[PDB]
């Protein structure tokens, strides 16, 4: 179903695209898993640690 | 982990890789070919090594 | 500067005696009127000490005879 | 006040001055190692990968 | 001590009977004051801010 | 909100009291960053009652862990609400879902 | 063989108000990606633009507060003003004014017209007044700059103790949002090894595509002087 | 203002040898280390012109996997030694050198017949060795002008050599942190470049930056 949803949004069904390096503009030799992960900022902040 | 994976990926060989079979004047020409995109990092090749 | 001390440990045959000799010479150069025997390339007295050890210009025997010499010269002023 | 000259002084005083970095539990003696500090602008220490 | 006694004798800046015990922002903390509450014991006269 | 969630976001955000949930259905008579005034439906108001529910929102107060807990109105002016509908978000809440 | 065919700014296709495709052609083989990535790295980081740097709302002392009648917080109004696309002709600083009363969305089209300041997206909602007696009146200091300058790096720039009520806004001055580039083959007059660089470019509408390509090439050609001399 | 960028104030060129140098430019604006370093690296590596041995024709050899007695190595290694032969050609874009030598010992690059418009930058470049004092090595070498690296695989009696036209042998760059008045986000560009001897490294960096600026001079505003 994830692959069918990727096909619906005109995306590569393997979940992996080809990226390019930002600094040198040349393509990374293998397809990279790119997507949207739900990240969280946890309460262990380096301001309160140092 | 990242270092070992980089050195493993660099030092492997592929069978019909881009630029297979040529003969190089040394490691510097191999780096030139790889950075120019004229040969892949796994192309089995003949290098003059000192 | 120094990133590894292995050349100094080959002249002074230990690391603990190296630490002691280099601390004595660095205390000479830091608090004391003594001048380095090597060109001070913006180094602190610990690294100048270790660079003098590395070149063979300083060891415990050289430090001892230099102390004897300057003390005998300072005691020679009997007036 | 952290004037601009105390940062030049601070670059002078740490130049060849090692610091010891320690991660507790110090299970063995390599849990305390010395390093020369490179002044960075963060609030987190930058520990070399190989160590 | 006698040295700062002489220092008072030369310049004349007489020390004060009070000590600064004020509340300061902790180091590294930077923000906006968004609320101030003043709790005054009954019988103590309220300042202009209370 | 999470683009990938499990469906328990709404239950967690509503059963915790961080959000403002409409007690009686109605129509939003007035919405404001500090309060929501709901004109209750004729079906849900008792006899001898103004029939208006006021929801005062918690603005920028301290949590136990020194974070900000702050309620933002979710509904717009005039739109209809039902019983149980989230009226104002809380901290870590996006349209009534749990957004951490 | 020692002479190169030099690019020219062949075609500029304005797909949208905030979108363009600039074609650079001809390019000798290899210079497509060199020029494309140099231009992308310079465009994405170094283009100049105007951004809101301070806001002064009438009865507001700080961001962590509310106004009566306004549906947003003051902090959400500041985040809505941080996305104000505005282009300023001739100045490097201008204090716009927004006065508005009554129920309705306060959009960027309610900012009082200056002669040398153009709001690119006037439909950009700034806040919402949800009361008929409600009114907002604010002064928005648009300023020209480069890159990203947070407000905590602007709390030091203070000629005099800044008054209470001048709310600082972290300024993102860069007008470009997204740069892509393709290097296709071109057909020029009995030669087939010539490239063509299509820089597809998405901005907030406050910079011209040709002008931004000019600025990127100028920044690059003036940074290359330390190498052309190399003393 | 908003159009004034930092330009490199410290430029420490360190000649590690005659054909290998380390340039250090500091400070660059943040991110211009990679922009400039990679742009010059791509140009030096792929687009810089020069002259190189392109093809060889040896008398008694038909292909690179043939044999030759009297010489101490395969024809493959003779081609590998001619690939590294650096050469400057003044007038033309194509010159044919001739190497005719019989005897004992190495045939250095000083054994190539002396054309008027050709400079061998290292005449002691060993091409091959002769072992028996009755066999000769006789070849027509073909120096051609081009740019970049053009391998022989793309270009498919004669024995094709990989044409190393570009004068650089290695070009690397690092980008380190650089500080100016408590702005530590600046870049510092360390270029390490070795040429094959036809030009020094500083001239190679100058020529690469000139090529790039001349590509840009249709959009630049003076």
């Amino acid at each position: 179903e994830i692959k069918e949803l990727l096909k619906l949004g005109d995306l590569p069904t393997s979940g992996q695209i080809r990226l390019y390096d930002g600094r040198t503009g040349e393509q990374f030799e293998r397809p990279v898993t790119v997507g949207y992960m739900y990240m969280l900022k946890l309460n262990h902040l380096v301001d309160d640690k140092m | 982990q990242d270092v070992v994976l980089g050195l493993y990926y660099m030092t492997r060989d592929c069978v019909n890789a881009k630029g297979e079979g040529m003969v190089l004047t040394g490691p510097k020409e191999a780096e030139r070919l790889y950075r120019s995109g004229l040969a892949s990092l796994h192309a089995r090749v003949k290098v003059r090594i000192t | 500067a120094r990133v590894t001390v292995q050349d100094a440990v080959e002249k002074i045959g230990n690391r603990f005696d190296l630490v002691l000799v280099a601390a004595r010479r660095a205390r000479q150069m830091q608090v004391g009127g003594k001048d380095p025997l090597v060109p001070e390339e913006n180094d602190k007295t610990t690294v100048i000490a270790l660079r003098e050890i590395e070149e063979g210009l300083i060891n415990n025997q050289i430090l001892d005879v230099r102390e004897r010499q300057e003390q005998q010269e300072q005691e020679a002023a009997e007036l | 006040r952290e004037e601009a000259v105390v940062w030049d002084i601070l670059d002078e005083v740490i130049r060849e001055h090692p610091v010891l970095l320690n991660r507790a539990p110090t299970l063995h003696r390599l849990g305390i190692q010395a390093f020369e500090p490179v002044l960075i602008e963060g609030k987190a220490i930058q520990l070399h990968p190989l160590v | 001590t006698p040295e700062e006694k002489l220092l008072r004798a030369i310049f004349g800046e007489k020390a004060s009977d009070v000590k600064d015990s004020s509340l300061r922002v902790p180091n590294g903390v930077s923000g906006t004051v968004i609320d101030v509450q003043v709790f005054t014991r009954d019988g103590v006269e309220k300042d202009k801010r209370a | 909100k999470p683009l990938v969630g499990t469906g328990m976001e709404r239950a967690v955000a509503v059963d915790s009291g961080v959000t403002a949930v409409a007690k009686r259905g109605g129509v939003v008579q007035y919405v404001d960053a500090s309060r929501i005034v709901i004109k209750v439906n004729e079906d849900e108001m008792y006899p001898g009652e103004a029939g208006i529910d006021i929801y005062n929102l918690t603005k920028y107060t301290r949590s136990n862990q020194n974070t900000c807990i702050n309620q933002m109105p979710c509904v717009s002016l005039g739109e209809p609400v039902e019983r149980g509908d989230v009226l104002a978000d809380g901290p870590s809440t996006d349209l009534g879902e749990l957004a951490l | 063989v020692t002479e190169f065919l030099k690019p020219r700014l062949v075609d500029i296709e304005q797909v949208s108000s905030t979108h363009a495709k600039v074609t650079l052609e001809p390019l000798e083989r290899g210079f497509g990606h060199t020029l494309g990535n140099a231009l992308r790295r310079i465009l994405l980081s170094s283009m100049p633009g105007c951004a809101v740097t301070e806001v002064e709302i009438d009865g507001v002392l700080h961001e962590y507060s509310t106004k009566e009648g306004v549906q947003e917080d003051i902090l959400e109004i500041l985040l809505n003003l941080k996305g104000l696309a505005v282009r300023v002709q001739g100045k490097d600083e201008v204090i716009l004014t927004l006065n508005k009363s009554g129920i309705g969305p306060v959009t960027a089209a309610d900012i009082t017209h200056d002669g040398d300041v153009e709001i690119v997206k006037p439909q950009h909602v700034i806040c919402h007044l949800t009361d008929e007696n409600a009114s907002i009146s604010m002064r928005i200091k648009v300023q020209r700059g480069r890159g990203y300058v947070p407000a905590s790096t602007r709390i030091h720039s203070e000629e005099d103790e800044r008054p209470i009520g001048r709310l600082l806004v972290d300024a993102c001055y860069s007008p470009v949002e997204r740069i892509a580039y393709n290097v296709e083959a071109a057909r020029v007059e009995q030669r087939t090894d010539l490239d063509k660089l299509v820089i597809e470019m998405e901005t907030n509408g406050t910079i011209d595509p040709e002008e931004a390509i000019r600025r990127a090439a100028t920044i690059l050609a003036e940074q290359l002087e330390a190498f052309v001399d190399l003393r």
